């Protein structure tokens, strides 16, 4: 009964708060600091590793900037979805968490969308709804076949990593990005793009659900790069980064390089959090630097690790794509950097409340020296 | 025009000036909360309406 | 005054060329829909595939971008007739 | 680990301090209590970078000893 | 024999009659016709707990849902009948193309013991009906604002 | 000369179309978002049914769990999906004319 | 084959997770109570437990304060970082117990 | 200044580095589901 | 060196040699061997064999291309409104002319392959040089000055690319190792494995 107690005493945690949050509503307090602690709190009983306490790290800086009571709520249903997807051993327990953070970005996704902004963004929940019905199906019904013919569920084959490869986001399944990404708030956005992805690394790594194609992984850096080269609008060429990105780190990830991925995803929610939460220039435009791989910012040292274990395995066509797409997406990051500072006058909202925003910037200049001995 | 525009004007700037601090503190509340309660998908906004001038629960919703 | 570059062609023939763009716009999703229904069948047949030699791989790559259409070409050009 | 991770904490402390007042339109002098919290933090917390990578190179060695590899008793001196 | 051919054979065309009625108030029928065909199937099986689950939770519950939403969002698509030949047996080709040919197992038929299923949902496999009732939460929470 | 096998064959192939129907018969057949949700349901049950019919074949709760946990969550996707859609229309502006639709 | 017989009200059931390893220590008690453990939690567990609690009643009074309810915000956030603590504590104790972690002080102090 | 103590000291610093980034690449799989490659790994699984 | 007196670098007897010694006393090895499929569809002996065993893979993306202009299409015309002409008779040559012209140039590019590589009797850069230039003049006949020039130079580059990358890289780097000590120094004093790491298993997917 000792080892349930350890995951119950989450739930009475997350539980109780909800129930002093309803009793304590009112309008004095609409941005509700004290439950964002407590959540912040109760989330530190769940970490066991490394990986999860990256998880809370992620979960807790997400938290502080999102804004009320419920929204908070959502972002710990996410965090204890995630922290389930790190355990599922076999086809239940990958389909139970995912897609329960399916429905807590459907939740967070209506619930932070104005009156005027209603039928974009609900259209894109709806567009994304029901391509996650299509994938979630497609897993469900090979899942049923493999369960008859083996007798036995097991999390190692390729069923799930389709599955996985639409929860990554890479080469034909990353169009669900894009259109729900877009019309979401930034934060929104921001949290589960980055987020999302730690888990299902977790369950790649640890369960060996690897596959010996790199059609994929090349198939998202190429049209990432391509199509990030050619979008005009700011949000997708930020949302097509994250799929070129993605496609080389799941090449990596394949050939078992489980440490470098597991810096890079959080190197990369470190330099995506500034541009993304764009109040000043200069914080965007060192995001934008850091996203590029550049290298006097801690993202060097990120895509650092993906290429150095790139070398490793010596796939030439990969490093050779690699080269060339990195610098088709250069370009795009030049643009964003030519937008900011030369090209016109350029006004901004005064949203002071960058609760992490100084120290991710603060974390991505200094944390080369520190990091260095990881490339 | 002009001057009786100016005497509208000078009615206005005598309005704004002559309040006393404690109600001008609570002036800037209310103006604060005013843009945190933009937000209508918050808990408190289904709990109940509030008074425009005064962000103050007037009725359930 | 400033040197410019000359841009060929006339000012209302180019803007009538450019109004071509201005078509009923289907949404996405349908195109999206059928993408990734069969790229999903499209990835478990791909394990079955048989092993290519990567000169065959290449070529055939090469051919696909060739022969690919961007969707505003399609857009510009689609005419409602036989 | 590293033999310069404090001095190098407290000098990133400046760093935060002084890139705060910055971006927010201040000098660099303004707000002097951020600049000592910022250094004592930021130094306690390079220090505990270094030694929980030491923590985890240790670890590591053990793992790869009990695996087959013949570390010998000077590479086991590289490990602190 | 012949009673389990003819309900597992009229799935098919109670599935094939939901996306060719050009009507949504009418394929909202269908599919509740379809839905008590799949609990006729899952008492071949030996389901009786499990058919009786599929029948209050869909027929009993979602489908109310999905008949008030269509009252409320009722819309003219009476707009003309495109069920040309061509097109019919088109979709037929590809359901046939997609059911064919596929790995056969014997019918089985197993008798089910609520007893061992709850005993088994309530301390064995607990940490499943837990998470489902945070998902439930989630979609009540979500649902309501 | 088994019936059992023919019986396992004619429901192979009868889930299958279910299936099929399910995922591509409102797209094919363009209609609106509430009947691209309610086929969704369908392919859902199917696999549910299923992962019912292999417990029976196998004699195992692996199955019988994994269809209840499906039929909360396609329950529950189902509900947060028509308020999305009811939330659609509401928001639509008079020019616009099939909103749902936009398969077309 | 035949049916085997069911007693419904005996029938075997389990709790969901379970720890595979066999005890490294001595086993202490076999089964602890919750009582048991929290009897044997550790003195330096107990300081971390109050300092805790003081910490987490200073942060929810500090974060309850910009919404103007400081005391119900401090004492909830005590009463919840308090248990989760010590309910970490009793799991360790209890494992000590049970043989897999290390016990030398708990079998000296219980025989 | 003594030059040669200099040289060779620097020397030994890199030469230890590169021993200690050579053992720091010998690594194994550390999936959970990989017992046969670990199976020398204390570990406990609590599932 | 770092000196501006004596060349930089250094250089090696040829007479001496140094014995070759195991990277680790135990090998195991998580990459599988090519399958009989592979060296199937690798074998040019037979031209016309060759030809038919790789062109699936040319119709196919043939296939992909016509299928997504033939939607492009589709998802345009209106379904509301009924239309006089036959929308397969519009869409069918779209995808027949693209899977036949792409095979068309598949298979010039696999039997120019088969058939330079058995009349040089040699595996060589200029098979695939060959074979992509006679594949990008096909792809030129009637089409405007600079593509004369450019199609034949893109399709050659293409296999010498596929081969530089594919084949050349690949046995370049065999040897390296990057565990215990560097291929070339065993002489050095670094920790050496029983055992090679397994970073994976073999793949099955
Ligand atoms: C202070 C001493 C710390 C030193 C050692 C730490 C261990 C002791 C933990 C003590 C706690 C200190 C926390 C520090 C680390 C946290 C780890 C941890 O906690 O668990 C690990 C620890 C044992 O796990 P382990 O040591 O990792 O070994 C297991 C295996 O080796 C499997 O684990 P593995 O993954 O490590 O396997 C080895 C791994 C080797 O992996 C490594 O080498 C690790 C490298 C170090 C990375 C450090 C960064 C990680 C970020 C997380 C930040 C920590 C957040 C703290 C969260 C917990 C707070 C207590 O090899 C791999 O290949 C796997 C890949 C690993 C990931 C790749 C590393 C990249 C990280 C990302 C870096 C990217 C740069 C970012 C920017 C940085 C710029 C400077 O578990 C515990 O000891 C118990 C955890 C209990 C936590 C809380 C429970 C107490 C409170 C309960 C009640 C709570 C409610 C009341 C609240 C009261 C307050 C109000
Ligand atoms: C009935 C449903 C209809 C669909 C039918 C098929 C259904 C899918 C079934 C299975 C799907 C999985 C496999 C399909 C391919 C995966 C793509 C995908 O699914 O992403 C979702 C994608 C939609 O995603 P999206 O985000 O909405 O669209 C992003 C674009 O911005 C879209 O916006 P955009 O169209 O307006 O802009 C297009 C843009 C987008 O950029 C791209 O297309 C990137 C593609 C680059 C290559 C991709 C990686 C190739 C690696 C293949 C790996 C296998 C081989 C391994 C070895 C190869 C080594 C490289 O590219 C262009 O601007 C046009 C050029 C296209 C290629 C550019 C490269 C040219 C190089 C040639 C140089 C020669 C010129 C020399 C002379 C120059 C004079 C100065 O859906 C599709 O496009 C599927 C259509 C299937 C047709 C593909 C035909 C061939 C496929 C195999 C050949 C591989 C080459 C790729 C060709 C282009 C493919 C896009
Ligand atoms: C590097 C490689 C990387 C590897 C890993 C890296 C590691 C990663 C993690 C590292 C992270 C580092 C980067 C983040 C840094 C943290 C951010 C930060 O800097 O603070 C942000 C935060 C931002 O402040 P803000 O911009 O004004 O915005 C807040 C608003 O006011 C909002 O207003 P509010 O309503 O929220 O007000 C709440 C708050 C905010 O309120 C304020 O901040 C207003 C200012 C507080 C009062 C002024 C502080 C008085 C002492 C300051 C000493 C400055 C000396 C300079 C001039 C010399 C004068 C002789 O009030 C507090 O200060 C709470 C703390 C309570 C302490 C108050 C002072 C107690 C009396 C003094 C105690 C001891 C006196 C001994 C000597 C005193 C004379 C030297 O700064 C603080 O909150 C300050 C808290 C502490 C105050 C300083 C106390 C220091 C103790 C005196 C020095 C004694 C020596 C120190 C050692 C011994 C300690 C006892
Ligand atoms: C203990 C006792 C104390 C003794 C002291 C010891 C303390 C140690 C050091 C502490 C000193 C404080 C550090 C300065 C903080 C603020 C710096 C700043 O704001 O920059 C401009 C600032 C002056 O700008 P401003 O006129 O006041 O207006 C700025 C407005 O906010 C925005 O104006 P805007 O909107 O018009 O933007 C126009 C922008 C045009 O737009 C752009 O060009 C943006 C381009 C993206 C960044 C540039 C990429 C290339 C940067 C290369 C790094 C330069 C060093 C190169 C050496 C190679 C290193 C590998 O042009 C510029 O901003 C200046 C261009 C050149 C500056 C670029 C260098 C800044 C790097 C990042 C700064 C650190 C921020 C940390 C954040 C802290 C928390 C928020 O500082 C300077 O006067 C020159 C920059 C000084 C560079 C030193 C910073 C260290 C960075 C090196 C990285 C090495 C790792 C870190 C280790 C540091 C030692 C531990
Ligand atoms: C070895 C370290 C390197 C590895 C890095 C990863 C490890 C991270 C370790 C350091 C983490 C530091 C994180 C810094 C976060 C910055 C603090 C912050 O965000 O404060 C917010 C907090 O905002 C909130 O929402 C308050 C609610 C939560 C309050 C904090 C909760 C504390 C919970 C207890 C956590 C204790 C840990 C539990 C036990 C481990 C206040 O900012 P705002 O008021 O929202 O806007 C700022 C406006 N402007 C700057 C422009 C003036
Ligand atoms: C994020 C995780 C999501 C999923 C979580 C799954 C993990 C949790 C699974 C457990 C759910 C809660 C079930 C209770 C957990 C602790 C077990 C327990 O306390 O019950 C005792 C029952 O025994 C007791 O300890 C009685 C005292 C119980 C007092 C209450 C403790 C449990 C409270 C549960 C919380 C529910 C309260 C309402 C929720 C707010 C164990 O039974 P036995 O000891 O074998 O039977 C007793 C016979 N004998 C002692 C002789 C061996
Ligand atoms: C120096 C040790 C003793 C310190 C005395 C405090 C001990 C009291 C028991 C703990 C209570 C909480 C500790 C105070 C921390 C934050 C409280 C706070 O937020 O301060 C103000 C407002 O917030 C602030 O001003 C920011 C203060 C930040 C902390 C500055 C004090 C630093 C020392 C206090 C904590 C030291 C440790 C406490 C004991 C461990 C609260 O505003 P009100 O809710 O209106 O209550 C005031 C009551 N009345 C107006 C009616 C008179
Ligand atoms: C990125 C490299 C791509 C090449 C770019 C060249 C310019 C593109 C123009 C397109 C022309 C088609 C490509 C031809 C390049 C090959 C060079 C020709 C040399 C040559 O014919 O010798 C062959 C070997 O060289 C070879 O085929 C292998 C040589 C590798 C090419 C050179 C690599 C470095 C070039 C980088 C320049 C700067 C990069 C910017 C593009 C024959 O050899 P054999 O074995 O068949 O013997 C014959 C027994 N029958």
């Amino acid at each position: 009964m000792w080892e349930n107690l350890w995951y119950l005493d989450i739930l009475i945690n997350v539980l109780i708060i909800t129930i002093f949050g309803l009793i304590s509503c009112s309008s004095s307090a609409t941005k509700s600091y004290d439950l964002k602690g407590c959540f912040i709190i109760s989330m530190v009983g769940g970490v066991y590793d490394i990986p999860s306490a990256i998880l809370w790290c992620l979960a807790s800086l997400s938290i502080l900037n999102f804004n009320g009571f419920f929204a908070s709520l959502f972002l710990v249903f996410t965090w204890i979805s995630n922290l389930f997807a790190m355990q599922s051993l076999n086809f239940l327990g990958i389909y139970l968490a995912f897609e329960m953070q399916s429905l807590c970005l459907l939740v967070l996704g209506k619930i932070t969308a104005n009156e005027n902004q209603r039928w974009f963004a609900y259209r894109g929940l709806l567009k994304y709804l029901v391509l996650s019905l299509i994938a979630g199906s497609i897993f469900i019904f090979h899942a049923s076949s493999s369960y008859l013919q083996s007798g036995v569920m097991i999390s190692d084959s390729l069923v799930t990593y389709v599955f996985l490869l639409f929860k990554l986001g890479v080469a034909p399944f990353h169009m669900y990005t894009l259109e729900l990404f877009s019309v979401v708030s930034r934060h929104v956005a921001f949290v589960f793009s980055t987020l999302p992805k730690l888990s299902v690394l977790y369950l790649i790594s640890n369960s060996n659900i690897g596959s010996e194609c790199v059609w994929w992984g090349l198939i998202s850096l190429w049209l990432g790069s391509i199509s990030q080269y050619q979008s005009v609008f700011v949000r997708s060429i930020l949302l097509y980064s994250s799929v070129a990105e993605i496609g080389l780190v799941l090449l990596v990830l394949q050939e078992g390089f489980s440490w470098e991925a597991f810096s890079w995803v959080s190197i990369y929610f470190l330099s995506l959090s500034g541009v993304w939460h764009a109040n000043s220039k200069f914080v965007s435009a060192i995001s934008v630097a850091s996203i590029a791989g550049l290298p006097p910012f801690l993202g060097f040292i990120g895509k650092a690790q993906i290429l150095k274990s790139l070398v490793s395995i010596n796939l030439g066509i990969l490093i050779f794509s690699s080269i060339l797409a990195a610098t088709i997406s250069f370009i795009g990051y030049l643009r964003l950097i030519r937008l900011m500072y030369l090209v016109s006058p350029v006004k901004w909202k005064n949203n002071k409340d960058s609760s992490f925003i100084n120290w991710s910037t603060w974390m991505l200049t200094v944390g080369t020296l520190p990091m260095v001995y990881s490339v | 025009s002009s001057a009786n525009n100016y005497d509208l004007l000078g009615q206005q700037h005598k309005f704004e000036n002559s309040k006393v601090f404690e109600e001008m503190l609570v002036e800037e509340e209310i103006a604060k909360d005013r843009e945190l309660l933009e937000d209508k998908n918050l808990a408190v906004h289904q709990l109940y309406i509030f008074d425009p001038q005064t962000q103050l629960a007037a009725r359930p919703r | 005054d400033e040197p410019k570059h000359q841009i060929p062609g006339n000012a209302l023939d180019n803007w009538a060329f450019l109004r071509t763009y201005a078509k009923p716009l289907p949404d996405m999703i349908h195109y999206y829909y059928y993408v990734y229904l069969f790229g999903f069948f499209f990835v478990y047949k791909v394990a079955d595939f048989p092993e290519y030699s990567p000169r065959v791989l290449v070529m055939a790559a090469l051919i696909g971008s060739l022969f690919y259409v961007r969707r505003d070409w399609v857009h510009r050009e689609f005419k409602d007739s036989p | 680990g590293w033999e310069y991770a404090g001095t190098y904490g407290a000098l990133c402390g400046m760093v935060y301090a002084i890139g705060s007042n910055v971006i927010s339109g201040r000098a660099w002098f303004r707000r002097p209590w951020v600049h000592v919290t910022s250094v004592t933090l930021s130094y306690l917390g390079s220090k505990l970078l270094d030694e929980v990578q030491d923590t985890y190179y240790l670890e590591h060695l053990k793992r790869v000893e009990r695996k087959g590899l013949q570390v010998t008793e000077e590479h086991k001196k590289l490990f602190s | 024999m012949l009673l389990i051919y003819i309900m597992l054979s009229n799935i098919v065309v109670l599935a094939l009659s939901v996306v060719l009625t050009s009507s949504p108030f009418m394929a909202l029928m269908y599919s509740i016709l379809l839905y008590l065909n799949v609990q006729t199937i899952l008492w071949s099986l030996g389901y009786d707990f499990m058919a009786l689950i599929y029948a209050l939770v869909y027929v009993g519950a979602l489908a109310v849902l999905f008949l008030f939403v269509v009252m409320m969002v009722r819309i003219q698509v009476s707009t003309l009948s495109t069920k040309t030949i061509q097109s019919v047996l088109s979709w037929l080709a590809i359901i046939l193309i997609f059911s064919y040919g596929d790995v056969s197992f014997s019918f089985p038929c197993g008798a089910e013991s609520l007893l061992n299923f709850g005993t088994q949902l309530y301390s064995s496999c607990s940490d499943l009906t837990l998470l489902n009732s945070l998902a439930l939460t989630i979609a009540l929470f979500g649902s309501l604002v | 000369h088994n019936d059992a096998e023919f019986l396992g064959a004619v429901y192979n192939f009868s889930i299958r179309s279910v299936f099929i129907t399910g995922i591509l018969g409102a797209v094919y057949w363009r209609r609106n978002l509430i009947t691209m949700l309610l086929c969704s349901e369908i392919a859902f049950i199917a696999c549910s049914v299923n992962f019912l019919y292999a417990s029976a074949y196998l004699n195992d709760m692996a199955g019988m769990l994994f269809s209840i946990t499906i039929t909360t969550i396609s329950a529950c996707e189902t509900a947060l999906g028509l308020a999305l859609c009811v939330g659609y229309f509401q928001s639509r502006a008079a020019n616009e004319v099939e909103a749902l639709n936009l398969l077309k | 084959t035949w049916p085997k017989p069911i007693n419904p009200y005996d029938v075997p059931s389990s709790p969901a997770y379970h720890r595979l390893q066999e005890p490294s220590y001595p086993v202490i008690d076999k089964d602890p109570d919750f009582w048991t453990a929290v009897s044997n939690v550790r003195k330096e567990e107990w300081g971390t437990t109050a300092a805790v609690a003081a910490g987490t009643f200073v942060m929810g009074y500090y974060l309850g304060a910009k919404g103007h309810t400081g005391k119900a915000s401090a004492y909830f956030t005590s009463f919840l970082a308090t248990k989760s603590i010590t309910l970490y504590h009793a799991y360790n104790s209890a494992d000590r117990l049970m043989g897999f972690k290390e016990n030398s002080r708990e079998v000296v102090k219980n025989v | 200044v003594d030059s040669q103590a200099e040289w060779y000291a620097e020397y030994d610093k890199l030469e230890k580095a590169r021993q200690k980034r050579r053992i720091w690449k010998w690594r194994d799989s550390d999936s959970r589901d990989e017992y046969a490659i670990n199976a020398e790994e204390p570990v406990i699984y609590i599932r | 060196t770092f000196n501006y007196v004596i060349p930089y670098g250094g250089s090696s007897s040829y007479t001496i040699n140094n014995e070759p010694v195991k990277a680790e006393e135990v090998t195991v090895d998580f990459s599988k061997e090519p399958s009989a499929s592979s060296l199937k569809l690798a074998d040019k002996s037979d031209w016309i064999a060759y030809t038919f065993n790789n062109v699936p893979l040319m119709a196919t993306v043939g296939l992909l291309a016509g299928a997504h202009e033939a939607f492009l299409h589709y998802e345009r015309t209106p379904i509301y409104g009924k239309r006089t002409y036959n929308i397969i008779k519009k869409l069918a040559p779209i995808v027949i002319n693209k899977t036949a012209y792409a095979t068309l140039l598949g298979a010039i590019f696999c039997a120019t392959d088969a058939l330079y590589e058995n009349y040089s009797g040699k595996k060589s850069y200029t098979s695939g040089m060959v074979a992509g230039a006679a594949t990008g003049a096909v792809f030129a006949i009637g089409r405007p000055l600079p593509q004369p020039l450019v199609w034949p130079l893109v399709f050659a580059a293409a296999p010498v690319i596929a081969d530089l990358f594919g084949e050349v890289y690949p046995e370049s780097m065999k040897s390296a190792r990057g565990y215990g000590t560097p291929y070339g120094f065993e002489n050095l004093d670094d920790a050496v494995p029983t055992r090679n790491p397994i970073r994976r298993n073999p793949h099955h997917y």
